[PDB]
């Protein structure tokens, strides 16, 4: 892009994207901040059979990736790119996006995050079997939510993160680099803008959300080989489409 | 599959 008036316009439109494409708009996570699960919902929880937690979150992981395939719908850069590379670009980067969205939901204060309705920490999905990952997520969480993320600073950073032209597969390459680029001057402006390029330093490691998905793809695979008639029978086909 | 359906609708 040439010219602020065109950067300019291109964070208002990735910021109007993302508020479109939020599952849960953001005062709606805080006025529930005091509805926490009780022990004895925790223990519910904890006593549901492993491949019934994996179920529920695989279902609920789904239904945040279809918001995020809408989120990448409306860059207008993105349903330029061809559709082998848009699909390259999700495939890579939905689970990503969701992760980072996930800040959003929970509450650093007394670390819980909000899940099927109250908020609870992360002895909540001890069934799962998966406890480096989960701890592995809510530090994530914690880590970003300790910057203060603004819904703004979200857009922006997440349509960064969907928009990497580093995805081995990417047939326009080329293209997929000029449109990170534009979207790397829309962050920074309007970080310079907001006073906020302090966070620069203070954003995750590159590759910390790649340790993640892969964990995620790891520990998948270690459940499917210990119950593969319930991956095929009850998980979403867009997520086994995505990480099977 | 899917993916190519969301993004065709």
């Amino acid at each position: 892009y040439a010219s602020l008036t065109e950067i300019e316009h291109l964070v208002q439109s990735v910021c109007k994207s993302y508020r479109e494409t939020c599952q849960l708009r953001l005062e709606d996570l805080l006025r529930q901040r005091s509805n926490i699960f009780s022990r004895e919902e925790v223990t519910g929880y904890q006593r549901k059979s492993m491949w019934e937690m994996w179920e529920r979150c695989a279902h609920h992981l789904t239904e945040a990736i279809q918001y995020v395939v809408e989120f990448a719908k409306r860059l207008s850069g993105f349903m330029e790119l061809c559709q082998n590379d848009q699909i390259v670009l999700l495939k890579a980067g939905a689970m990503e996006v969701v992760l980072v969205r996930m800040c959003r939901a929970y509450n650093a204060d007394n670390r819980t995050v909000f899940f099927e309705g109250k908020y609870g920490g992360m002895e909540l999905f001890r069934a799962l079997g998966c406890s480096e990952l989960i701890s592995s997520i809510f530090d994530f969480s914690h880590s970003l939510s300790a910057l203060h993320f603004s819904e703004d600073e979200i857009a922006l950073y997440t349509a960064l993160v969907l928009i990497n032209a580093h995805r081995p597969g990417l047939q326009e390459k080329r293209k997929v680099e000029q449109l990170q680029y534009n979207l790397e001057l829309a962050f920074h402006h309007h970080l310079c803008k907001t006073h906020r390029q302090s966070i620069l330093a203070k954003l995750p490691p590159a590759g910390k959300l790649a340790s993640l998905c892969s964990q995620h793809v790891e520990r998948l695979q270690i459940f499917q080989h210990l119950h593969p008639i319930v991956v095929q029978a009850a998980f979403p086909p867009l997520y086994k489409e995505l990480f099977s | 599959k899917i993916l190519h359906r969301l993004l065709q609708e």
